[PDB]
């Protein structure tokens, strides 16, 4: 169970971090062309 | 392949999750100042 709990976070991590990493990319796109432009 | 390897992998990723979060909070006041 102990396996099986630790299996669940590390996908709920994953996922999570999917959806920081997508919008950290969308504002590095926004802020890198905004400042140059 | 075995706990101390889920840990050690939760423990990367908890570490990335972190570093997402800064970086997107730095980027959002970057983004602000950019309008002048």
């Amino acid at each position: 169970a102990s396996i099986a709990r630790l299996e669940e976070k590390v996908k709920t991590l994953k996922a999570q971090n999917y959806e920081l990493a997508s919008t950290a990319n969308m504002l590095r796109e926004q802020v890198a062309q905004l400042g140059a432009p | 392949a075995s706990l101390d390897e889920l840990q050690a992998e939760i423990e990367q990723l908890e570490e990335r999750n972190y570093a997402l979060r800064k970086e997107i909070e730095d980027l959002q006041k970057q983004l602000e100042k950019l309008g002048a």
